[PDB]
């Protein structure tokens, strides 16, 4: 789909994050609120069955 | 994979009908995303519409086992009787087998008109008789058997497969091929069964009342040919044929005209004859019209009606459907001496004065429809060099009507790619006669060659080298036919063939018969070389 | 297929919405209620062979009801004209779209029903209809033309395509192969349903209605008519002729910023012309900032729009400049007196401390007055020296100035007499430069006023450059361009003691910022109190008093009482000088005092007295450019803490805000950029505040949005600023990765002067505002008119190519979005030439069409981009008495490989000066003067060039002071646009080459054989190139055409329409009506048919004389039909001969072909044929055309002719070729050959041909 | 500046529009001056008005007899739609419903509308009055 | 080859800036 620039802080210090496994876009998509910034129209989806 | 994963960590913490190649999705280079291991679902679901044979054959092959160490020891018993009755039923099913593998008492009228599909003939009329699958196959009388076998014609065209029951059944015939497509004996096989089965009481006669057979052609050079074609067949069967024709002067003609069954004439000199009495037309049953648009595109209309205007008129069919019934035209054909005329016009389009020939010559017919560069399917396939081993196997892998060449432009190309493919399994000849014949009769189904004799159509021609320039392309690709099934000519090529893009181009968007925009638009093919 | 089809799923489920409620709804049921429709029981074939020829009747009945006979409309829907139509047919012709799409509906109903009709009749089985079918909704788009008649229906198309692929191939598994058929026609089926759903209502809705500033003026109209209609019938007949008079005469007074005033009105009507003017003051207010908006981010307009905008801006700016002053002179001074006494003292204290002179007044003779003098008014018709046609008022000002020159000395008498008496001055005109980002004042002074000033300002920066006033931090100066003194800046950072060692957390401060509103805030008394301190009091009175003038524009006359003008001559001096009262307020007085070092020994710039006094203090680098301060800072640990704390002692941080709102280069990657760490936050925060606090707001102000900060520390890894247009990032070498060592442009490898090894590296970049300027530059010259020739455009494109490539020397290769916009708007440029040419868009066009020089009659374009010569087109030909030869001989060379970087010209201007010193001393020693044979090999090597030593005007010249500037300056006081505003040639000299650009132009582009074949040159019968000139800058358009014609009008350009002239074979590929005009002139009255005629008169004289030798006995002239000229489908025979008894024939031949081999078919008659030919640069080989043409006319049933041996001549005249192929009888080809040579050398027709050509041209020789 | 037709030197007539499928140029600047115009230079300039835009033209017996044939046709108290419904009921009588729905379309045609709901007795004063 | 030039971003290997850029002799 089409869309619907960040400066380096104290909370994004890469010195400070432990880089073991890499995340990708579908953990962001199962769990919208741990892992995103800015998580504004996200829809909660079915858990299991 | 690494730098790629490094990348995406960088990334992450820092008009057109088709659709393109970017536009894609899942492009991941994961080992769990890649192979997704789909389920098989307790070997019992099935993936629907793909077929559950080759599902069947695609499976892990692991919950059989499973089966088979936890079924009971009389469970392996019910397994084995419930496929066998499974098995029962699918012997059941297919007792719809292809035509080459069943006999002439078993073939039902769907198994015929897939039979008449395959060699691209249709039919109008009522009750269209069975065609001839092969001469073991046939019902031709076994002395005309052996006068075909003696000529060389080891395959029917398919114009004789429809035009020899039509034309044993004593109907009228309009023939749509063209010239060179073997319509010549396709009209003379039925005249000779009808000259040759008539009884000895029959054909005595003490005095020459005209010709059996009335053959026009426009043309002096068409008038040779079927004259020549014509001898050929008639000299072992004892069969004289006149040739009322011009260019030979009227010395030769005129002795020839005092001998006194076949005559094969063109239209002037013919009705030079008929005006002045030289031959008479009185036991003529048998009219063939050979190119009648170009007798229509010369100007000789009034005078073939003035021909017609000769012809007594006792022999002509009745305007009826009685015509185009098979029983009693047959029964009318085994009458011998006393049936009735049949007329058989070949043509190529359909001019409305071949309609009035037509509606003047003939009593309810039936046409029998039949059907390099511009004739032959063409297809390309741009890749790089190190591809062309194994697009080549997917294409063999796909099947194909043996035998087939494969053309390449170095001999050591040719062993070296000959010996791979009987690797492969493939029945493969290099390139004397040894080879063809090996091939004409089935047992080699593969011949690798070189652009450097003489060999039957091939239904597919492969370029796996193309050539180095058009007209050694031509010659290949020509080798599917003369006529008949356009067959397809399979080219691969390379940025090496840059020079041959330009013409290669012309010589497809030349090609009715042929569907190539990567060509087309590539930038190579855009001026002569 | 999958991943589309899934997005039209996830669009179709995230847009939906429940439907509204509604009454139901029935079509049918009021149909049925009506006695017009009756109701029965059909078949559905039947019925679908109804509605498609009640459509087919429908559209018949539309198209013949507006009497349309040229239309036929077939039975499967096409249209098609039966003949070509005329101008006013195709007026009668234009349907909307609707009937089309219509027409295309129907033509997809009429397929769907006859596939069905087919099936009934017995023809196929249903196996063979259910695949028709589903090739008929897979395949819409290739089987109608309704793809081009709607094109939302592409997202209908491709969808039917993506359903096509997915269901074949899940039918194509196990024993199927490919082939034909699937028969699943449904899903295609839906979707053009649900299409027809839409679709429907609106051609209904163009059935039904087929069968069946002015805002502001309307809103004047109506408070006219609420003013009007109240009043009686006695009072309108009177006040709809009173009230509109001055109706307007109160608006124009508002837009003169007069006070509208009349007596003898009442209140109630003026209360409602205050509120008309008010309304229409506020849309006139939003509409003039509506349309700057629009066309500040590169909107295009006309230009009349830009002149009215920039007018209605002027005014507004103008209303503020009277409202501004008015505000001073109501309130009075803004600075205190403690202030102004302070800064006062400051500069007292400043001028004893260096124990300056002032500068006294010229007594009667200083011996220099008239160099001066002749600098003044060569600087006054320095900017007169553009064009050649001036106005009166500027004829008056040039006679003036040659009045000074004839009599330089009552000229001096009139300066001195205006300096020691006159004080008022005449009325300063203002206009405004339109940039489309920034508005900038031009000034326009009286030019008796001006000679004064120019001397005053001559005299002052010869005197001030003299008593060492400025010192050397205040830039620019005159010996260094600003990327020399970034370059300097660069090594004095690097050359300080330790600046890189941060082991114990020292920090480096880099702080950038701009003195706002300089100009604006200066008072008048301020500035003489200030002044009075270094010159004569007069001379102070003179500059004080001058800025106390009315400033005129048209309509609006304001007196200036706050801020100096900037458009002065010596207001450059107030510049520079006030500036250094900021040095004593930033820096300080004893900071300055090191800085500047004693008056007997100073400083240089950027160095010291020893390390100590140089790292003694924390401010230990400073430097000031016009009105931008760059100042850099190297703190340690307790210095920096105590800072922070005195920072956050008066504005605490509770939340640590000051991180959101810091200034922060984008330009530069994330790790590249500066890293927001909390101390170096503070720290920054804590450095401006302490800057902020030694400026009076009263006197100057710097703000926090306007500057930056960059902080290096252990958590920073590398320094940033911007300066002089650069943007420049410094990186350390022990702080990254190892020895590598890459060479790439745009790095400048730092190096310390002591121990010279590398210690970092600088980055270069291209700061965004230059960026948008010459986006600015680039969209003034899209705003070039159609009347405007070409070349003017190319010369302004190549204008500011050089303007921004000479200055950004090294930056551009380093930035990739400038080497992108560059390329963008070079093929901006070229289709603005392209759609000059003609309105369709060509397929191909070539470059050496525009990259050609100007000697050669082309364009002279620069080249910045990766344009490739493609083959083919490098191919020339020429013919002599043997024959034709062709002969064959690639990338354009671009702008930025031929020009040198700015590291490399510096190392070689050190070292040439540094061997002219020693030359110098040797020179001296030995009593030898310096000639050219000692500076030959050091030629145009050096910043300033080595050629200003060996000028004539050395003792002019170098009088001249403080010029960069007064150059820099120029922009206020000339309306034209200045590049090259940082240098001047008479001072620096040549700083590029750009003939082996040309040399390499010529050389790449084949030759000038190679590149005369696309000029029609040979058409033009000059045998050589070097004797020839062209008629006088700029070439026009019609001449341009004519020139290029052979390499324009070609098939592979406009693919596809050719058409032919009438009287002529000249073939036109689109239509060119600049072409057609000049086509026209040269081959009018029948010049074709003449020249036809001519050749033939011509050959048959040849042909009637030596007729013995030929065994000839009869030649013959053919009829020639009048249109056989220029027919060129068939032909006929020209010229007959009748052999006397019997000729030997040959096969057919070349006509430089000498191997004739004859045959024994012996034939009597003979003909000739004669064919001309007008040719393009692909297709102009005459020799395969005359046997093309010959293969082509004696092996058809179209063209006639008696005998059949004989010969086709074909001649090229667009190039002026001549062959021939045919049949030959003994001697008659040397024969010919010779008559045809004699012909193009000596026919009339021809040479008035090429004398029009050469007329049509403008070429001689 | 605008050029007029005057000042072209060597217009000439539009003898032939077409020869063998190519499109001949008429050797005069009338239809350039009709499409655009020129300026002094001899450049060219357009007009624009296409709204429409057009994308398919951008590239190329007596009434007392029938009176009497349809009371003749009918039964006393039964509708003419009515008659064609028992008629119609291959139907018993083809030819008299042939009959009956061709004289019904010469009267819808003379633009009586309406004849299907029309009685004998109405149609029968009609032919009286 | 259709006209449009092309951007000389990544098109610069062994192309340096200081090459094939000369100097003129005095003249006379």
């Amino acid at each position: 789909f089409e869309p619907l620039d960040e400066d380096w802080n104290e909370f994004n210090d890469i010195n400070k994050i432990i880089i073991r496994q890499p995340i990708r876009t579908e953990y962001k998509i199962a769990f919208p609120y741990l892992y995103n910034n800015l998580p504004h129209h996200v829809h909660l989806t079915w858990y299991h069955t | 994979d690494k730098s790629k994963e490094l990348h995406a960590i960088k990334e992450r913490y820092l008009f057109v009908f088709e659709w393109d190649a970017s536009e894609d999705t899942s492009i991941d280079y994961n080992p769990l995303y890649k192979e997704r291991h789909q389920v098989q679902l307790l070997g019992r679901g099935f993936i629907a519409g793909i077929d559950l044979k080759q599902q069947k054959r695609e499976q892990s092959r692991f919950y059989g086992d499973l089966m088979e160490k936890r079924r009971t020891l009389e469970e392996k018993e019910q397994e084995e009787a419930r496929l066998r009755k499974l098995r029962k039923k699918e012997a059941k099913q297919r007792w719809d087998r292809h035509w080459s593998q069943k006999k002439l008492d078993e073939m039902t009228d769907r198994d015929w008109r897939i039979f008449r599909e395959d060699y691209s003939i249709t039919t109008k009329g009522g009750k269209i008789p069975n065609p001839i699958r092969s001469w073991k196959d046939s019902s031709l009388p076994p002395h005309i058997l052996e006068v075909i076998d003696k000529c060389g014609y080891k395959e029917p065209t398919p114009i004789q497969r429809q035009a020899i029951p039509i034309g044993l059944q004593n109907r009228d015939i309009i023939g749509v091929a063209e010239t060179g497509s073997g319509k010549t004996a396709a009209f003379l096989i039925p005249l000779l069964v009808w000259i040759t089965t008539l009884p000895k009481i029959d054909r005595i006669e003490e005095s020459d009342q005209g010709p059996y057979a009335i053959i026009l052609a426009p043309t002096r050079e068409l008038a040779q040919q079927i004259e020549e074609e014509t001898i050929k067949f008639g000299k072992p069967l004892g069969i004289r044929t006149v040739a009322v024709i011009g260019g030979i002067s009227r010395e030769d003609q005129g002795f020839r005209l005092r001998m006194g069954e076949i005559v094969i004439a063109t239209p002037g000199r013919l009705i030079d004859v008929l005006e002045n009495r030289y031959l008479v037309l009185s036991r003529c049953t048998y009219v063939v019209l050979d190119e009648a648009d170009r007798m229509i595109d010369m100007g000789f209309e009034p005078d073939v009606q003035k021909i017609l205007e000769h012809m007594p008129v006792s022999n002509q069919k009745p305007d009826t459907d009685e015509a185009e019934d098979p029983e009693k035209m047959l029964a009318n054909f085994e009458s011998g001496k006393h049936k009735y005329r049949q007329t058989v016009m070949f043509t190529a389009t359909m001019p409305p004065a071949v309609e009035r020939l037509a509606r003047s010559y003939l009593r309810r017919p039936a046409v029998v429809y039949i059907g390099p560069h511009e004739r032959v399917e063409q297809k390309v396939f741009l890749m790089s060099e190190s591809e062309k081993r194994k697009k080549l196997l997917a294409i063999l892998e796909q099947g194909f009507d043996p035998p087939i060449i494969i053309f390449v432009n170095q001999k050591k190309g040719c062993d070296v790619l000959a010996k791979s493919l009987e690797k492969m399994g493939y029945n493969a000849c290099t390139l004397r006669e040894f080879a063809l014949s090996n091939l004409k009769a089935g047992a080699k189904d593969i011949l690798v060659a070189t652009d450097v004799i003489d060999i039957q159509d091939v239904s597919m021609v492969v370029n796996y080298d193309m050539a180095k320039n058009i007209e050694d392309y031509i010659h290949r690709i020509g080798r599917t036919g003369r006529a008949g099934k356009s067959g397809v000519a399979i080219t691969f090529l390379t940025k090496e063939d840059s020079a041959v893009f330009y013409e290669l181009k012309q010589a497809i968007l030349e090609s009715p018969v042929s569907s190539p925009p990567e060509l087309a638009n590539h930038p190579d093919a855009q001026h002569k070389p | 297929s999958y991943q589309k089809l899934l997005k039209y799923y996830v669009l179709n489920a995230l847009k939906h919405r429940p439907p509204k409620a509604q009454k139901k709804r029935y079509l049918f049921r009021s149909f049925k209620a009506t006695k017009f429709f009756q109701s029965t029981k059909l078949d559905w074939v039947e019925v679908g062979l109804q509605v498609c020829r009640q459509g087919y009747n429908m559209l018949n009945l539309l198209i013949h009801r507006k009497n349309l006979n040229y239309l036929h409309l077939d039975y499967n829907f096409n249209l098609k004209p039966v003949k070509t139509l005329t101008t006013k047919e195709r007026k009668k012709s234009r349907f909307g779209n609707a009937f089309h799409l219509c027409r295309e509906v129907l033509r997809l109903t009429k397929l769907v029903v006859d596939s069905h009709v087919q099936y009934r009749l017995g023809n196929v089985d249903a196996f063979q209809l259910a695949d028709g079918l589903q090739y008929i909704f897979a395949h819409v788009g290739q089987l109608t033309g309704m793809y081009r008649y709607k094109y939302k229906l592409m997202r209908q198309i491709r969808m039917c395509k993506d359903l096509k692929h997915l269901i074949y191939y899940r039918f194509n598994t196990g024993p199927v192969g490919k082939g034909p058929g699937c028969g699943f026609w449904a899903a295609g089926w839906r979707v053009w349903l649900f299409f027809m759903r839409g679709i429907t209502p609106l051609l209904e809705r163009w059935l039904g209605n087929l069968l069946a500033s002015h805002f502001d003026l309307e809103l004047r109209a109506a408070v006219m008519h609420d003013i009007l209609d109240m009043m009686p019938e006695g009072i309108k007949q009177n006040k709809a002729r009173t009230i509109l008079q001055h109706l307007s005469e109160a608006w124009r007074c508002w837009k003169a910023n007069i006070p509208w005033k009349v007596p003898g009105l009442p209140t109630p009507i003026e209360n409602m012309i205050l509120r008309y003017v008010k309304a229409k003051a506020d849309w006139w207010t939003n509409t003039a900032h509506y349309n700057r908006e629009r066309i500040r981010r590169g909107a295009t307009v006309d230009k009349t729009v830009c002149k009215k905008n920039l007018g209605r801006l002027t005014r507004l700016y103008l209303k503020a400049e009277q409202e501004r002053q008015h505000n001073y002179l109501k309130d009075g001074p803004y600075i205190t007196a403690e202030e102004a006494v302070a800064v006062y003292t400051t500069t007292v204290h400043w001028l004893e401390s260096r124990r300056f002179s002032p500068i006294p007044f010229p007594p009667l003779s200083y011996k220099h007055d008239t160099k001066l003098l002749i600098l003044a008014l060569e600087r006054l018709k320095e900017a007169y020296s553009v064009k050649s046609r001036l106005n009166q008022s500027q004829r008056e000002e040039l006679g003036l100035i040659e009045q000074a020159y004839d009599n330089p000395h009552e000229a001096l008498s009139r300066i001195k007499r205006h300096l020691l008496t006159q004080r008022a001055f005449k009325e300063v005109g203002i206009e405004f430069m339109d940039l489309y980002s920034h508005l900038v004042p031009v000034y326009d002074v009286e030019p008796l006023e001006k000679i004064t000033d120019a001397y005053l300002d001559q005299y002052l920066w010869y005197e001030a450059d003299k008593r060492r006033l400025f010192p050397p931090w205040i830039k620019p100066a005159d010996t260094e361009p600003p990327p020399l003194l970034v370059y300097k800046w660069c090594q004095g950072i690097n050359n300080l003691q330790d600046v890189w060692e941060t082991s114990e957390g020292e920090c480096n401060v880099m702080l950038e910022s701009r003195f706002e509103k300089m100009y604006e805030k200066i008072d008048l008394t301020l500035l003489n109190r200030l002044l009075r301190l270094i010159v004569d009091h007069n001379i102070a009175d003179y500059m004080t008093a001058k800025n106390n003038v009315v400033i005129n524009y048209k309509d609006m006359n304001h007196t200036n009482s706050y801020g100096i003008i900037r458009g002065l001559q010596f207001a450059s001096f107030i510049v520079q000088y006030y500036g250094l009262v900021m040095d004593l307020l930033v820096l300080g007085l004893h900071r300055a005092s090191e800085m500047a070092g004693p008056p007997q020994m100073p400083n240089d710039f950027l160095s010291f007295q020893d390390i100590a006094t140089e790292a003694a203090h924390p401010i230990r680098l400073f430097c000031r450019y016009i009105d931008r301060i760059h100042i850099f800072f190297r703190f340690t640990a307790d210095e920096a803490r105590d800072l922070i704390q005195r920072y956050l002692t008066e504005h605490p941080d509770p939340n640590n805000e000051n991180i959101v709102g810091y200034n922060n280069k984008k330009c530069w990657p994330r790790d590249a950029r500066m890293r927001l760490m909390k101390h170096d936050v503070n720290l920054g925060r804590a450095v401006f505040w302490d800057i902020k606090n030694r400026l009076p707001r009263s006197v100057t102000t710097v703000q926090w949005e306007n500057s930056f900060v960059s902080v290096y520390s252990k958590d920073n890894p590398n320094l940033l600023f911007n300066m002089c247009g650069f943007e420049c990032r410094i990186l350390p070498k022990c702080r990254t990765s190892y020895e590598e060592f890459t060479h790439k442009d745009g790095v400048w490898n730092l190096q310390n002067e002591v121990t010279k090894e590398r210690t970092a590296q600088c980055f270069l970049r291209v700061d965004d505002e230059s960026m948008q300027r010459f986006h600015n530059r680039v969209r003034q010259i899209l705003m070039a008119s159609g009347s405007t020739t070409f070349t003017k455009i190319v010369n302004k494109w190549n204008t500011a190519l050089i303007g921004l490539m000479t200055y950004f020397r090294e930056a551009v290769v380093n930035t990739q979005e400038l080497l992108d916009l560059l390329v963008k708007c070079e093929n901006k440029i070229q289709t603005r030439i392209k759609i000059g040419l003609n309105s369709k868009m060509p397929s191909r066009f070539p470059p050496v069409v525009f990259y050609t020089p100007k000697e050669l009659g082309g364009l002279g374009m620069l080249s910045m981009g990766h344009v490739l010569i493609p083959q083919s087109d490098l191919r020339w030909s020429k013919q002599t008495d043997v024959g034709i030869t062709h002969f064959r001989s690639q990338l354009i060379p671009n702008l930025y490989r031929y020009i040198q970087p700015w590291e490399s010209e510096f190392i070689d201007s050190q070292r040439v000066w540094a061997e002219y010193a020693l030359k110098r001393q040797e020179a001296i020693a030995q009593n030898r003067r310096l000639t050219l044979e000692d500076l030959e090999d050091s030629w145009d090597r050096g910043i300033p060039r080595i050629n200003t030593l060996f000028q004539k005007d050395r003792h002019t010249l170098a009088y001249d002071k403080g010029w960069r500037v007064r150059t820099d300056f120029k922009q206020y006081q000339v309306l034209k646009q200045n590049p090259f505003w940082w240098t001047h040639q008479r001072h620096d000299g040549k700083l590029w080459n750009l003939n082996n650009y040309r040399t390499d132009m010529i050389q790449a582009l084949g030759g000038v054989e190679g590149i005369l074949e696309h000029t029609l040159f040979k058409g033009t019968y000059f045998p050589t190139w070097e004797g020839l000139f062209w008629e006088k800058n700029q070439i026009p358009n019609r001449r341009f055409t004519l020139w290029w014609s052979p390499t324009i009008n070609r098939a592979n350009v406009y693919v596809g329409f050719q058409v032919q002239l009438d009287l002529t074979g000249i073939f036109m590929h689109g239509k060119i009506p600049t072409l057609k005009i000049s086509l026209i002139q040269i081959f009018r009255a029948h010049l074709w048919q003449k020249i036809h005629e001519s050749i033939v008169m011509d050959l048959c004289q040849v042909f009637d004389q030596e007729l013995d030798a030929l065994e000839i006995e009869t030649v013959q002239k053919e009829t020639i039909h009048p249109r056989k000229s220029y027919k060129m489908n068939s032909s006929c025979a020209d010229i007959l001969l009748f052999a006397s008894y019997k000729w030997n024939v040959s096969r057919p031949s070349l006509l430089a072909d000498s191997k004739d081999v004859m045959d024994s078919t012996t034939t009597q008659k003979y003909w000739i044929d004669i064919q001309l030919r007008w040719g393009d640069y692909d297709s102009h080989d005459i020799e395969r055309y005359a046997r093309a043409k010959f293969l082509d006319y004696t092996t058809d049933n179209m063209s006639i002719y008696p005998s059949p041996t004989g010969v086709l001549i074909a001649i090229d005249l667009a190039y002026n070729l001549h062959s021939a192929y045919g049949n030959w009888f003994p001697g008659s080809k040397p024969l010919i050959q010779q008559a045809m040579a004699k012909i193009m050398k000596a026919n009339p027709a021809l040479y008035v041909l090429r004398e029009r050509i050469r007329k049509g041209l403008q070429l001689y020789s | 500046d605008i050029l007029a037709s005057e000042d072209v030197e060597g217009q000439e007539a539009a003898t032939l529009p077409s020869e063998g499928g190519v499109r001949i140029t008429p050797f005069n600047l009338q239809e350039e001056m009709e499409e655009g115009h020129f300026d002094a230079d001899g450049n060219y300039f357009l007009n624009r008005d296409a709204q429409i835009r057009d994308s398919w033209l951008d590239n190329i017996m007596s009434a007392q007899a029938l009176l009497e044939g349809l009371l003749e046709l009918l039964l006393p108290r039964e509708t003419v739609a009515g008659a064609l419904r028992r008629l119609g009921a291959q139907p018993s009588s083809p030819q008299r419903l042939d009959r009956l729905s061709g004289l019904a379309d010469q009267m819808v045609a003379r633009g009586n509308l309406g004849v299907y709901q029309e009685t004998r007795e109405r149609l029968a004063m009609r032919l009286k009055g | 080859p259709t006209g449009e030039v092309l951007s000389l971003v990544g098109k610069l290997e062994g192309t340096r800036m200081g090459d094939k850029a000369q100097r003129t002799k005095p003249q006379m």
